[PDB]
């Protein structure tokens, strides 16, 4: 919708009530994704590459603590090759990275916000 | 009238290796 409506609030509030904290969110920018080989954040790298004891981002944040909220914040930016990760995290619930370990989405809830229209019906 | 006999051993000691960590390069 619009801009100051409070839609990071609401998710705020939300995490608010079924945690009693506020870090348990995973709030991932979206204004980071300019680039198209900036995606590998949030998966890892293939084995051969430099970093690849470490793992993913998106990964490792949920393979504890697997009752969070997560957070998309101003999916417009990112360039049409990002949507094509989370395409697969919905219908199916699951992610796979580097060492080939699925981890499943099942019971997370995912709330991803846009600032298309803003000022049509 | 006791004599002493000494005796061999064999000793161990291996070797570490590295990995190269090959980077994309862009
Ligand atoms: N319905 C609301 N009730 C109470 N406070 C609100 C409400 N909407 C906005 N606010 C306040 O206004 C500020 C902005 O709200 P947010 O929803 O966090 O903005 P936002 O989601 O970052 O908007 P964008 O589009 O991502 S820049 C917050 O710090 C809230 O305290």
């Amino acid at each position: 919708g619009p801009t100051g409506v409070g839609k990071t609030e609401l998710a705020k509030a939300l995490a608010d009530f079924l945690f009693d904290d506020e870090r348990a969110m995973v709030r991932i920018d979206m204004s980071e994704y300019g680039e198209k080989h900036t995606v590998a954040r949030l998966i890892g790298a293939p084995p051969g590459y430099v970093g690849y004891e470490a793992g993913g981002q998106l990964t490792e944040a949920v393979r504890r603590r697997p009752y969070t909220v997560v957070l998309f914040d101003e999916i417009e930016k990112a360039h049409p090759d990002v949507f094509d990760v989370l395409l697969q995290v919905l219908d199916e619930g699951r992610l796979t990275d580097g060492h080939g370990r699925t981890v499943d989405f099942r019971n997370t809830i995912l709330i991803l916000t846009s600032n298309l229209g803003s000022g049509g019906s | 009238a006791a004599a002493a006999a000494a005796a061999a051993a064999a000793a161990a000691a291996a070797a570490a290796a590295a990995a190269a960590a090959a980077a994309a390069a862009a």
